[PDB]
């Protein structure tokens, strides 16, 4: 599990735990560190990686990476707004209507290639073939990198299904 | 596990409440 030179993390004192530990004494906000591989993502079109926040045309980054740890368990990690900008780490790649920006979409693809390798290609391959996108993960080797996540419960009883995780302090280089 | 975020995702879910944000910010 040798991490890519292509992903740098912010200076932090958090130590390495596992996704198994995260899921298995109260439910307050937590801050974890993981050594991880991307196994899936949402949404399936990179064209939809930025959404409209404020009309008429103000967009923000919003997507999720399904990540997998040494302990063979997955976690959906949300990259939103400034944290997603941190990851993308590119002046020329900005939130907008991506369908209207083919060149920038290609640039996004190329940048995200550095964190998930041929995952996107394979996911799209399966969609066109009429097969499940989850097949893609086992087709390819995706790179390893350290990731920071902030655990929290947004306002949408109160169970674990109600927790969300958000990536941060992680940049593609 | 079949996670919700792998089918649907909204801006609601991405917003960290101000109180929880403060806890994370201080511990940093």
């Amino acid at each position: 599990n040798e991490i890519t030179a292509h992903v740098i993390n912010e200076p932090a004192s958090l130590k390495l735990t596992t996704i198994s530990t995260i899921l298995h004494n109260l439910l307050k906000p937590r801050k974890h560190r993981l050594r991880v591989q991307v196994v899936d993502f949402w949404p399936k079109s990179l064209t939809q990686f930025a959404v409209l926040s404020q009309p008429p045309s103000s967009y923000v980054w919003m997507f999720a990476l399904l990540v997998r740890d040494v302990s063979n368990v997955t976690l959906p990690v949300i990259f939103f707004d400034s944290d997603a900008a941190e990851l993308i780490n590119s002046s020329k790649i900005q939130p907008c209507n991506l369908a209207d920006h083919p060149q920038m979409t290609l640039q996004l693809k190329e940048r995200l290639f550095l964190i998930w390798g041929n995952l996107e290609e394979r996911i799209q391959h399966h969609i066109s073939k009429g097969e499940s996108p989850t097949l893609a993960a086992e087709d390819v080797e995706t790179p390893w990198f350290d990731i920071y996540v902030k655990e929290y419960i947004p306002v949408i009883s109160l169970t674990f299904l109600q927790k969300r995780w958000r990536g941060f302090g992680t940049k593609i280089v | 596990f079949h996670w919700k975020n792998m089918t649907s995702l909204s801006i609601e879910e991405c917003i960290i409440p101000k109180g929880q944000q403060l806890i994370l910010e201080k511990e940093s």
